[PDB]
């Protein structure tokens, strides 16, 4: 049946080429021999066998077989290399996690300079992203690695969230010790720069607010190399962490350690004054310092900016593929 | 989409182990020993109760597809716990599981692990994953025992006694094939039902529908008493066969 | 790691801007001409221009303006680079010693902002109270010109109009005032604001908004006799002064877009307008005086003067002389006469300044058989299109072969003693239903001619409608003699067929040498072409014969000969075709893992692929199997403009951001994942847009000179006319020349006090990295121009390595020998 995963062979796919270096293996583009569908194959190498099957891949299998959403990447099956006949101990063959092939990733499109987003294009994008994040959050999962490179976009305007290799369940009743450094420095929230270790789903909201800002400038908002420099940049824009705006900042391991140059005032509305009012309000609420005052995913979907955006009118972003050859 | 992980009691007469000459009593004994091995090993390592149960469920499912005569049970158990730890985010290093398994197993028993215990275990992960069809998410009677008990209102102490007694029945049911016969939601109700009889409690009075005598129906739809009593019979058989008695 | 050296062989020639004023002395009339990264200063005479000074800047010149604040004797110069480096400059001369003073400087980049569509705009107040900058959508940056602002500190005023087309400071206003055209959903509008330095905000401007033409493009600040603005469009010219509206819509200007303007009479009575077909107009402001004592604008008139080169910037000098600064053709001095000549023209050319224009393609061939290379380029656009033949002999000798249409690709065919050139010319839909060319050109002035009669797409059934006056491109293959540069033949391709790629080669066991062209069927409706051809031609006995055609399902962006087989890139696919004994192309293998296979290069059985957005991939032909295999891909995303293979391991690429990089195989063969990874080991900001990489050199090889430190030779051509050269170094030679750069940067004084390390930094809107693996040869070659004190200051405590002697001290004359050898690579 369709549900008996791990047995079908990767022979069933014509490999088209390598599309990325992954975490637990290389990622390949391929075509299904039987249906003609294009897939993305994430290879799992257990040949190292330091700790066996990688937990990163286990997270993606465990979570993505539970999550069903139009904006969450879909795992279709798991297939294997030709297994050694009657010799399971020698068998070192790999497993491949089968995904739908998405035409692009947001970083590559932004890094190549080949995208332009109108306000209505940003509405269509963010409504999908937040709806997908809300689906995950209602199910009590944290993505913990929201960056532009983990948002896949195909040319119809459809957005899908992608790398769940750091996703873990969130319990509100039971506070759980989590890993301190989860999101890429550029999209990391201030609460984790101070080492929260018990963070809320609001970490993902911060990242998406950073993306929201980036889509209006085409340049990331907080670009730093070191955790202190990052806190400085966030502070120059959002204001310095202080009990006046984040009463519990004093409980954080590094609050006294990682002081910014000044106690800055918030200028987010000034430095982003070229943004539409409905959107600027969303950015200000998503880039709130105190995670308990930072809006939820749902609250973004019930905002003037995204509330009345209709998904039937997807407006695909302006990806030009002609006049690129000759300017 | 998703696989079927439940069988009929009658179907356990045709497990691979049985058709290779193992008798019903022996396979169940092996199942108890393997499950309890998983439970004891993980408890020594400080593992969460869900992590122990997930490994035990992997174990029970495994031996619906393989024979104990070809897969030594303690190796399988150790492997299931090892994978369960990664699945449930309570990971342990394989060497530490082996260390604990050696502490608890005699010389004959640890012979199953062969000359290289860690290798025999790590090698099996491939088979374990293909066997469980990569359906790694598992639900257990515990979460339902608590979800349903939270909706009971009354004497704090009588309900807590009900929960603890039922919780023990859940731990004891992991040694059996009930995990393969009934969904966890049904197991949680059955153990509440059993504790109620043993505690001489009438649970309906704690529900929002106190004159609904079949109190469980508002938790688990479509469950006959036939089922809950079969489950109770199977749990108490465990106590009668052994020397141990009901907790009360 | 990899070590490479980059030098300029020809400096940028396209004119990016031109201003006039009194910069060198309060007395002289100056002409400042800006080429990319280069500033040329002239003095206006009665015969032409006297050059006086040329400087380079460590940046692309984006804004250039002259102004004279109260208290200065002479004009000061403001320049802003494209990396947002600002400075104020002064000319100072001490007898024979000429130098450029940096009076104020700083970088005005904002941490947060959206780069505007119409680019950086810089303007200066008529009272020289402030500099206005439009860098980002929704913001207006003000640098106040106070004596103390030596760092050019500035502030931003929120601007409600996000999409600004153009802005100027107006004349005749009680306060500093801006007039700007902006676009919102309701169309375009003209609006005015006042700028208050005291309040650091906008106040309501002098006059009311008016709705303007949908394609309103330029704002002219009309000076004091008639104060106001003139708004230039596609169809109309409109004057606004507050209560005044005047609109002339003469049919002559609708034909071609006007792109430049300049003031002739300082009273504003006459302005010059130029258009994209080379036409030069006079915009005349008719004045009526009132007994009130006040002058008013009565009417506007437009009069055609003649033809110039398609000009980016115009500047009127004096008497009848105008400087025409072109970016697509040669720049000029032209004289405007009061009397027309017998053809009706008032314009007569005086001098012509060579512009290698856009270099769309080029090849190196030895026409003279002198063991030295000649570079034949595809240069220019439209009526300014040309072939240019460049040879070394101390200056470069350049011959111009006018084509009067756009050249696209060039390839040399020795067997036929001629070149093949792809070209395109503009025709316009005319009343016959067909089209009519605006001018005769190479494809129409060929000795013999032919037209494709292919029936491949003949079935069509795709409806495409035509409106009178619309433009179309007509593409041709030109056969051009290598000695006369006579157009011997011209082959016209199908209607709506673009010629994209061209090769000359033999295939298989076929002894004939062919011209092969790859095309694309381009319809306005399509996002990406879905039909195309590979055509095999034979040039024989003055006639081009069609040998075979292969239909493809896309655009044949690139082709290259591959060991007797034809390697073609069709959209995402990279394909290898074999040439059968029946003289037809037959596919052998395909590789599909691309986004758009824009560029192809080969070496042996290895293929370097340039992708639209996925940087560069290294493929290999596995002959034992008859298929392609992937060797390594650069996973960093970049938009490629051209690529080239340096050696079996190092690969060169050019970005649309004016940046260069080098990728190398990881050569750590432990894991397959390492081997499939191309590491960007070289990063460098050239500041030019490279269209074509080409192996070869123009230098002579009589062997009098020695084996230079440099090995290899790649020439590259750019949009601004620059010809550059990339070559490799040994680890030892790099470290020396690199250590020497850091020493030179401390010694050499930069114009605008721009850090060299900043200029050559890799720069995209999203990234900035320090340069690596590249020696700025133009910096090294400047050691020979610095004074002796500075030379000895550079060589202090300098030690060689990996040499005959492991540690060797350098003397000034030691370096002069090395640098002078390095100057001989071009
Ligand atoms: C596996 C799932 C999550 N998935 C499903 N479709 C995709 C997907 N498609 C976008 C894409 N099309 C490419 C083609 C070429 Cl030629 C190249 Cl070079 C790059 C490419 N990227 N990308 C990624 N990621 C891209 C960034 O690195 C990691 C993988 N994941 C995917």
């Amino acid at each position: 049946t369709e549900s008996d995963w791990g047995k079908r062979c990767v022979d069933k796919f014509d490999i088209i080429g390598i599309i990325g270096e992954g975490t637990y293996g290389q990622v390949y583009k391929a075509k299904d021999k039987d249906t003609g569908e294009l897939v993305a194959l994430k290879k799992v190498r257990l040949d190292n066998e330091k700790e066996g099957f990688p937990i990163t891949a286990i997270r993606e299998i465990k979570i993505l077989r539970q999550l069903i959403h139009r904006s969450v990447v879909n795992m279709k099956e798991i297939v294997t290399d030709k297994q050694d006949a009657l010799d399971f101990k020698k068998d070192k063959g790999a497993f491949y996690l089968v995904f739908e092939y998405m035409d692009h990733d947001l970083m590559g499109l932004l890094e190549s300079g080949l995208v332009h987003f109108s306000e209505d294009h940003i509405k269509s994008f963010m409504k999908q992203l937040m709806e997908g994040l809300e689906y995950c959050h209602k199910k009590n999962f944290l993505h913990r690695d929201i960056k532009c490179s983990n948002i896949l976009l195909n040319n119809s305007g459809q957005i899908k969230l992608a790398d769940f290799g750091l996703a873990r369940l969130y319990n509100s009743e039971e506070s759980r010790p989590y890993t301190n450094k989860v999101i890429t420095l550029w999209y990391r929230p201030p609460e984790l720069l101070l080492g929260e270790e018990r963070y809320t789903p609001a970490i993902d909201v911060w990242s998406c607010g950073c993306i929201l800002g980036e889509l209006f400038t085409k340049k990331p908002i907080f670009q730093a190399n070191l955790e202190l420099a990052q806190l400085e940049l966030i502070s120059r824009l959002c204001g310095s962490p202080c009990p006046a705006v984040w009463p519990d900042v004093i409980r954080l391991p590094y609050f006294n350690t990682m002081k910014p140059k000044k106690q800055y005032r918030r200028r987010l509305r000034e430095e982003f004054s070229f943004i539409p009012s409905a959107a600027l309000d969303l950015l200000d609420h998503m880039l709130t310092l105190d995670p308990s005052k930072r809006c939820t995913a749902e609250q973004t979907l019930q905002s003037d900016f995204l509330k009345d955006v209709e998904l039937s009118k997807m407006a695909p972003p302006d990806l030009p593929h002609w006049q690129d050859c000759h300017e | 989409t998703k696989p079927c992980w439940y069988w009929d009691k009658k179907d356990l007469a045709h497990t691979p182990s049985q058709l290779e000459g193992l008798d019903p009593a022996t396979e169940a004994r092996y199942r108890r020993e393997g499950a309890r091995f998983i439970f004891d090993v993980g408890t020594r390592l400080g593992l969460h109760y869900d992590t122990l149960a997930t490994g035990i469920i992997y174990f029970h499912r495994f031996y619906m597809f393989h024979s104990f005569k070809q897969f030594p049970r303690y190796v399988t158990g150790a492997c299931c716990l090892f994978l369960a730890g990664k699945v449930e985010e309570t990971p342990k290093k394989c060497k530490d599981i082996i260390k604990t398994a050696r502490s608890l197993l005699n010389d004959v028993q640890f012979g199953q692990f062969g000359d290289d215990p860690k290798e025999e275990v790590m090698v099996l992960e491939r088979i374990l994953l293909q066997t469980i069809k990569f359906d790694l998410q598992v639900e257990h009677p515990y979460q339902f025992l608590l979800k349903y008990a939270k909706q009971l209102k009354g004497d704090k102490n009588k309900i807590q006694k009900l929960v603890q007694m039922a919780w023990t029945f859940v731990n004891d049911s992991l040694c059996t094939t009930l995990s393969l016969q009934w969904e966890p939601e049904i197991i949680a109700v059955a153990v509440m039902y059993l504790a109620g009889r043993l505690c001489k409690f009438e649970i309906q009075e704690w529900t929002s529908k106190p004159m609904y005598r079949r109190w469980w129906e508002q938790f688990v739809q479509d469950v006959p008493v036939d089922v809950l009593e079969d489950i109770c019979h199977q749990i108490l058989d465990l106590y009668s066969q052994g020397k141990q008695q009901m907790p009360h | 790691m990899s070590y490479n050296y980059v030098v300029t062989a020809q400096k940028p020639t396209a004119v990016n801007g031109c201003v006039t004023g009194h910069f060198t002395s309060a007395e002289d009339l100056n002409l400042l001409i800006a080429k990319n990264t280069r500033l040329e200063i002239y003095v206006v005479t009665a015969e032409g221009l006297r050059p006086v000074k040329e400087v380079g800047m460590y940046g692309k010149i984006a804004v250039m303006e002259l102004f004279r604040p109260k208290g200065e004797s002479k004009d000061l110069l403001f320049i802003l680079t494209a990396k947002y480096n600002a400075c104020i400059l002064e000319y100072k001369q001490s007898g024979e010693s000429i130098d450029i003073i940096t009076r104020a400087h700083g970088n005005v980049q904002d941490r947060i902002g959206r780069p505007s569509e119409t680019g950086i705009i810089g303007i200066i107040d008529p009272e020289c109270r402030m500099i206005g900058l439009r860098l980002y959508d929704g913001l207006f940056k003000v640098i106040p010109l106070d004596r103390d602002n030596k760092e050019l500190k500035a502030f931003n005023i929120r601007l409600e109009e996000l999409h600004v087309i153009d802005v100027k400071f107006l004349y005749g206003c009680q306060a500093p005032t801006i007039c700007f055209v902006y676009q919102d959903p309701q169309g375009r509008h003209v609006k005015t604001y006042e700028v208050s330095l005291r309040e650091k905000e906008f106040n309501k401007g002098p006059w009311k908004q008016e709705n303007v033409e949908a394609e309103a493009s330029m704002v002219i600040a009309v000076p004091e006799p008639f104060g106001g603005a003139i708004i230039i469009g596609q169809e109309s010219i409109t004057y606004h002064n507050g209560d005044k509206y005047l609109a002339i819509a003469p049919p002559i200007i609708k034909q071609s877009t006007i792109v430049c303007h300049n003031r002739v009479d300082p009273n504003g009575s006459r302005y010059l307008l130029g258009d994209m077909e080379g036409r030069l107009f006079m915009l005349l402001l008719e004045k009526e005086e009132q007994m009130d004592g006040t002058v008013t604008l009565k009417d506007l008139r437009v009069e055609l003067l003649g033809e110039t080169s398609i000009a980016e910037c115009l500047t009127y000098l004096d008497n009848g002389v105008v400087f025409v600064g072109s970016r697509l053709g040669d720049s000029q001095l032209v004289k405007l006469n009061v009397d027309s000549n017998e053809q009706g023209s008032y314009v007569v050319a005086m001098e012509t300044f060579t512009n290698l224009g856009p270099i769309v393609d080029m090849c190196v061939v030895d026409l003279e058989r002198q063991g030295q290379g000649q570079l034949v380029t595809c240069s220019g656009a439209f009526k300014e299109g040309s072939l240019r033949i460049i040879r070394n002999g101390q200056k470069l000798h350049i011959r111009t072969v006018p084509l009067y249409e756009s050249p696209r690709k060039i390839c040399y065919q020795e067997v036929s003693q001629c070149f093949g050139v792809l070209s395109s010319r503009i025709e316009v839909q005319d009343t016959s239903g067909g089209t009519t060319a605006l001018r005769p050109s190479a494809s129409t002035q060929a000795l013999s001619s032919s037209v494709s009669s292919s029936k491949l797409f003949s079935s069509s059934t795709a409806p495409h409608e035509t409106s009178f006056g619309e433009e179309v491109e007509v593409h041709n293959l030109l056969i051009i003699d290598q000695h006369t540069f006579e157009v011997l033949h011209a082959h016209q391709f199908l209607q709506n067929e673009y010629a994209l790629s061209l090769v000359s080669c033999k295939l298989g066991k076929d002894p004939n040498t062919y011209f092969i062209v790859g095309t694309a069927m381009v319809y306005p409706e399509e996002a990406e072409p879905k039909q195309g051809r590979i055509v095999v031609f034979q040039y024989s006995d003055g006639k081009l014969q069609t040998v075979a055609e292969k239909e493809v399902k896309g655009a044949v962006y690139s082709m290259v000969e591959f060991n007797g087989k034809l390697l073609a890139s069709i959209n995402s696919t990279v394909r290898l075709y074999e040439w059968t004994t029946e003289k037809e192309l037959r596919t052998e293998c395909n590789h599909y893992n691309n986004i758009m296979a824009l560029y192809l290069k080969t070496k042996g059985d290895f293929i370097l692929v340039g992708d639209l957005m996925r940087s560069v991939l290294l493929l290999a032909y596995k002959p034992m199997e008859g298929n392609f295999e992937e060797i390594a891909r650069d996973f960093n995303p970049n938009w490629m403009s051209a690529v080239e293979i340096l050696d079996d391991d190092n690969f060169l690429g050019a970005e649309n951001a004016f940046n260069l990089f080098v990728c190398q195989k990881d050569s750590a063969a432990t894991t397959d994942e390492e081997r499939q990874h191309l590491q960007e080991v070289g990063l460098f900001h050239l500041g030019e847009f490279v269209n074509v990489f080409c192996h070869g050199s123009l230098v002579m090889q009589n062997l009098g000179e020695t084996s230079t430190p440099t090995q290899g030779s790649v020439l590259f051509g750019t949009v601004n006319g620059m010809i550059g050269l990339v070559t490799s170094l040994s680890e030892s030679w790099y470290n020396l020349l690199l250590d020497m750069q850091n020493r030179l940067n401390k010694v050499i004084k930069s114009v605008g006090k721009i850090e060299h390390s900043f200029w050559r930094s890799f720069h995209t809107e999203r990234k900035t990295e320090p340069a690596t693996g590249f020696i700025d040869g133009d910096l090294i070659e400047s050691f020979l121009d610095i004074s002796r004190p500075k030379m000895q200051e550079v060589v202090a405590n300098l030690q060689y390595d990996d040499g005959s002697g492991m540690k060797r001290e350098a003397t000034a004359d030691d370096l002069i020998k090395v640098v002078e050898e390095l100057t001989r690579i071009h």
